[PDB]
């Protein structure tokens, strides 16, 4: 009565385009099984993958629409017991991707006992459904072959875009840093943390992991972070003082839409 | 223009081995520094860094913000925003000769290991 190791519904390579406008109402109609808040649990078998998908966010509604359009049918085909969480950063301080991802972990766990967390940027859509959005023996890097980088890993130490850590693996590294404000570095620090814990990085192959990115302009308030290179050099030490243990935030609003949950939070300002 | 590893490796051929930095190391450095973007413009603190090598107008090139900047490279920062890397390379050399590879903050943390991946196996 437990779901097969590999889903029988998978189709493989998929045509991913971003030209036709999306209507969430249609998406909802097309996805009956998805309950309020963007929750789904397969009815046939029992899935061992209780997955919370966290998406850092601020003013990317159009991208979210495409993400929802493509991911929902895929996530169901992957036979996952999942929930969609869009962590919205209130205000206008420098965007803090990693902190928002931390919030998603905490907040999600209040809704259900997830044992797996997939952290994904709002503009990346997987091209092959064999690229399962779940957890593995080791931290999983999912967006391994982005068009942005010629369908290849930008650098072997890359852990950005879309990645997943089991609950244990996440607590294992004290979650993610909260001190990275502005663009760049946070993902390398997270990568550093995995190493400083004997954990390695699991990855599908460059073809099963092809990923499309919705091209956009550099968002306001997300300029490269000046001190990102100094920070990634002291992860072994800072990871002890910067993480879940030090995370603080104020939830301003929780919104439950039929296709996803949007939690708007005040994460403070750069120290 | 957003070049590729190979395109960059070939373009900066003349800087190879200068100050003991290989092309592999540079390919690594430039990717992290500007993502191989010849038109990159970033505001590190109160100054602005230009182009592929992200040369700063604080002391190296001359812009409008820093009129009396040292402009040690003797060049307008705007010449570091085109696709002719010969003058960006010459300026990079001066920086290597005066400050060293450490001007490029990405070198130590991201390019001290696994350099072979940065090699362009193109003829
Ligand atoms: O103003 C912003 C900046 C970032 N993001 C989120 O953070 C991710 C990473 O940002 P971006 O795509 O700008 O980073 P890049 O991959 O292009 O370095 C985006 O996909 C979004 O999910 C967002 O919602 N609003
Ligand atoms: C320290 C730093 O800037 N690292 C960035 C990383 O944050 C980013 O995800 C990746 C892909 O764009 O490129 C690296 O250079
Ligand atoms: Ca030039
Ligand atoms: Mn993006």
């Amino acid at each position: 009565t437990a779901c097969p190791e590999e889903s029988p519904l998978l189709v493989g390579p998929m045509l991913i385009e971003f030209n036709i406008p999306v209507d969430l109402k249609l998406v909802e109609q097309q996805n009956p099984k998805v309950k309020l808040g963007g929750r789904y649990t397969p009815m046939d078998c029992i899935s061992p993958h209780k997955v919370a998908i966290i998406i850092p966010f601020r003013n990317r509604q159009e991208h979210l629409k495409y993400w929802l359009y493509y991911l929902h049918p895929i996530l169901q085909r992957q036979q996952l017991d999942y929930g969609i969480y869009v962590i919205n950063q209130a205000g206008e301080s420098m965007f803090n991707r990693a902190k928002l991802l931390n919030v998603g972990f905490k907040e999600a766990l209040k809704d259900y006992d997830y044992n797996c967390f997939v952290f994904s940027d709002v503009d990346l859509i997987p091209m092959n459904d064999h690229n399962t959005y779940r957890c593995f023996s080791q931290p999983r890097h999912i967006s391994v072959a982005m068009d942005k980088f010629g369908f290849s890993l930008p650098y072997v130490q890359y852990f950005g875009g879309v990645s997943a850590l089991s609950k244990q693996q996440f607590l294992s590294i004290n979650g993610f840093p909260n001190n990275y404000w502005g663009a760049g570095g946070e993902d390398d620090d997270i990568y550093n943390r995995l190493a400083f814990r004997g954990m390695s990085v699991s990855r599908p192959n460059a073809v099963i992991g092809k990923t499309r990115m919705i091209r956009h302009s550099r968002d306001k308030k997300n300029e490269p972070n000046p001190q990102r290179f100094d920070r990634i050099a002291h992860t072994k030490e800072t990871m002890l003082s910067d993480g879940l243990n030090s995370l603080t935030y104020m939830v301003l609003e929780v919104q439950r839409y039929p296709l996803y949950t949007k939690i708007t939070v005040d994460i403070g300002t750069p120290s | 223009t957003e070049l590729t590893k190979c395109k960059v490796s070939h373009a900066i051929k003349d800087i190879d081995g200068y100050q003991g930095i290989s092309l592999l190391e540079w390919a690594c450095v430039l990717f992290h520094t500007s993502g191989y973007d010849t038109q990159a413009v970033v505001n590190d603190n109160g100054s602005t860094e230009y182009g592929l090598f992200q040369i700063s107008d604080r002391f190296w090139c001359k812009s409008s913000e820093f009129p009396e900047s040292e402009n040690i490279c003797g060049i307008s920062c705007d010449k570091l925003l085109d696709d002719e890397l010969d003058d960006d390379i010459a300026c990079a050399k001066k920086i290597l000769a005066i400050k060293g590879i450490d001007y490029w903050k990405a070198y130590k943390p991201m390019c001290s290991e696994k350099l072979e991946q940065w090699r362009c196996e193109k003829p």
